[PDB]
């Protein structure tokens, strides 16, 4: 459910929650730039067919 | 007066010896007073201030005499190791250049020729008052100095700054050349 | 130099009459002319305070000692410095900044058209400013390096703010990694 | 009373009892006004509640001076048993106090901020900003300096 | 709007000083406000010129020349507030990026910043989206250089 954030580990018999990582803030910008370049990779192939 | 010098020159360095100020053992030895001038206590009086210094367990442990010749190096016998435990602790991350700043628990016990767990306990003191700064991670254990405060003044110690500045005069011209290099053709 | 000319009058007489010609122009103290800071200064440091209402030393020099502004602020200081000296009196330096009522700013922007600490207008404009911040840096390094040698052999005073300020870079530790941009500029370059 | 309770500098509860109790629990007075300390009625139950003040008093110092703590360490610094110092520690963080990070299998205490490696290079940032500062401003007291040999 | 003047007398205009005052210099006529230049220039004045010379000393001076205004080049950044703005940056792509999907489909003809308002975006969506990266880029990339260079010169 994600209503404390945490992972169970019932093969030690501990409950440990999750720390604050570093950054995931890198990858998301790097991977939100690459899904809008593969869209417009599409309409760019269209209207270069005309040359070849 | 002659006589009246010695007397205010043996308080001097009994006060210098007690202090959680001071840090300029090396301010008096360089002044004249105390050197040129000794009597059978002034002997002992410049020994106590250079058994500081080197902070060592060892050096300052054969002047014990002098320990129980005042009531005041006595009563408080506690900060007169925990004083000559630090001062080790600030030459070590001293002599060392801008690389590490961090001594770990055992090496510190080394200098200070006082017990790992006792060290530990004064380092935390030291901490509380303000002289130094810095982290403690036990799981390492290392004392990380973020900071550090002014020397002792002395000679040796004004050379040790010579090293740092000279090897960065160096580090620096290399640089300089690799910023100048990229992209030449325009500055403009 | 503890033979020189200056006429203390004309201070007075010239604070009443710049008020005219500006509002901000009064007698705010006097400007030295370099090379250095000398004893024979310090004279007449003494003497601009009762003209003018408490005096700044300024010291403008025809060429910088660093690389930046030619210009140094200064008040009098007495300080306790000891290593086998005295009490001295000497001048404890405050850092100067740059500035200008909007005047002087119409005038200078029209006229500029020069190269600058950096203008700004591309990414390469940005790299003289790196490779001016860090030649600065070595100039500094020189005056500190001879000055050590000078206070181990002669016994020259030690101002603790210098000891201080040098033992500061030391200790904070230098640690630097991870670093990384984007690069969503291909597609775009290749679009047109 | 003052002197200890005024240093941030290490205290031990058990010294404490003993040091304060000969002087201090005494609390001999003439006004009627006050006798109070550990003399009167309420004054008992206070210094049962004092064992619990001076704990976390040395759990606060700790926080600041140490970033990462053993736990065997932790507990003979507090003067608590290894159970009640890792509960002690989970009601202060909640009720919010100090942050430590507590194991319940005697491990570790890090009062730290969740260590990122992202985290230390910014602390560095800023110093660096603050060291260019100080290099500009110290050129100048050179040149002064450097003038007078007069006064060696 | 600084112009040099001469004054015109009764006794200057009769003896023609005003084509005078031309020769021997560039020559220079006023301009601002209608009124004032008819006005001006029979009453009260003929105008001439003024150049401007100023030494490379007074230039030097002119440019003002700051210490911490090089420093700041060097002066390193938060790594956490690169990576928020390399996040924040992105996002006003994103805006941009469904007015560029359409306008890169068909841009067959002539002239693109024709093609891509005709087929959705206005002005150039292509050039929003390169300089909103080129900010972000120019800021990441000089303290990169920067950090590398400092903890290793001051270690």
């Amino acid at each position: 459910d994600k209503k404390f954030h945490g992972i169970l580990d019932q093969g030690e018999g501990v409950l440990i929650i999750f720390d604050e990582p570093p950054v995931d803030k890198t990858y998301e910008a790097a991977l939100e730039t690459i899904q809008n370049m593969s869209k417009v990779v599409d309409s760019l192939y269209n209207k270069a067919k005309k040359l070849t | 007066p002659v006589s009246e010098q010695q007397e205010r020159a043996f308080t001097l360095g009994l006060a210098g010896l007690l202090g959680e100020g001071v840090f300029n053992f090396g301010e008096l030895l360089m002044h004249p007073v105390l050197e040129s001038l000794r009597n059978t206590d002034r002997q002992w009086l410049i020994d106590t201030l250079y058994a500081f210094n080197s902070g060592d367990v060892d050096r300052f442990q054969t002047l014990k005499s002098a320990w129980g010749q005042q009531p005041d190096l006595a009563a408080n016998e506690a900060q007169l190791l925990r004083k000559i435990q630090l001062l080790c602790l600030m030459e070590m991350t001293f002599t060392r250049p801008a690389n590490h700043r961090q001594l770990t628990f055992e090496e510190i016990a080394k200098s200070a020729k006082i017990t790992v767990n006792k060290v530990e306990l004064l380092v935390m003191k030291a901490l509380s008052v303000g002289l130094v700064r810095g982290s403690i991670d036990e799981v390492d254990k290392r004392v990380h100095m973020t900071w550090v405060q002014p020397r002792v003044l002395d000679l040796q110690q004004i050379k040790g700054m010579k090293d740092r500045l000279e090897l960065w005069c160096t580090d620096v011209k290399s640089m300089e050349l690799l910023v100048e290099h990229q992209a030449q053709d325009i500055l403009t | 130099d503890s033979v020189w000319f200056l006429d203390h009058d004309y201070l007075e007489n010239m604070y009443g009459m710049f008020k005219k010609v500006n509002a901000r122009e009064r007698i705010v103290g006097w400007y030295h002319t370099g090379p250095k800071l000398h004893k024979n200064d310090i004279a007449i440091n003494e003497l601009m305070k009762r003209y003018c209402p408490n005096s700044v030393l300024v010291i403008i020099d025809v060429k910088p000692k660093d690389l930046g502004l030619p210009t140094e602020a200064y008040i009098s200081v007495e300080e306790v410095h000891d290593d086998g000296t005295p009490t001295s009196k000497t001048f404890e330096h405050v850092t100067s900044e740059i500035g200008a009522e909007e005047a002087e700013e119409v005038g200078v922007e029209h006229l500029l058209r020069d190269i600058k600490d950096t203008t700004v207008g591309t990414l390469s404009q940005r790299i003289t400013n790196q490779v001016h911040g860090l030649k600065g840096l070595n100039s500094k390094l020189l005056d500190i390096r001879t000055y050590l040698e000078k206070v181990a052999s002669g016994k020259l005073p030690i101002n603790h703010h210098i000891i201080y300020q040098l033992q500061d870079v030391f200790n904070l530790l230098p640690d630097a990694s991870l670093q990384e941009f984007v690069k969503a500029f291909y597609l775009k370059t290749n679009d047109q | 009373l003052l002197k200890l309770f005024t240093t941030m500098e290490l205290m031990r509860w058990s010294t404490l009892v003993e040091d304060y109790g000969v002087e201090l629990r005494k609390g001999s007075s003439e006004t009627p006004a006050t006798d109070v300390f550990s003399s009167t009625e309420e004054g008992e139950k206070r210094w049962k509640d004092l064992k619990n003040r001076v704990v976390e008093h040395n759990i606060r110092i700790m926080a600041k001076y140490y970033t990462r703590i053993t736990m065997k360490r932790m507990a003979q610094l507090l003067d608590l048993s290894v159970d009640e110092s890792e509960a002690f520690l989970s009601n202060l963080v909640v009720n919010k106090t100090i942050f430590a990070k507590v194991d319940r299998l005697a491990g570790v205490i890090n009062f730290q901020r969740p260590k990122d490696p992202n985290n230390l290079l910014n602390d560095w940032s800023q110093k660096l900003n603050s060291l260019m500062s100080l290099v500009n401003k110290t050129t100048h007291l050179i040149a002064k300096e450097e003038m007078i040999h007069n006064l060696q | 709007v600084i112009d040099a003047f001469r004054l015109i007398n009764a006794n200057m205009m009769v003896l023609g000083h005003e084509p005078r005052q031309t020769t021997s210099n560039l020559g220079h006529l006023n301009k601002p406000s209608i009124q004032a230049l008819i006005h001006g220039l029979n009453r009260h004045y003929y105008s001439i010129t003024i150049n401007y010379r100023k030494n490379e000393l007074e230039q030097k001076m002119l440019l003002n020349l700051h210490k911490k205004s090089w420093m700041e080049g060097l002066t390193l950044q938060d790594y956490s507030e690169h990576c928020k703005h390399n996040e924040s940056v992105v996002k006003e792509m994103l805006e941009l990026a469904k007015n560029y999907n359409k306008a890169v489909e068909e841009e067959d003809k002539m002239t693109p910043e024709q093609l891509a308002i005709k087929n959705v975006g206005k002005q150039d969506p292509k050039r929003h989206l390169e300089e909103h990266v080129d900010v972000l880029m120019t800021s990441n990339i000089v303290q990169c250089l920067a950090a590398m260079l400092d903890t290793v010169v001051f270690k």
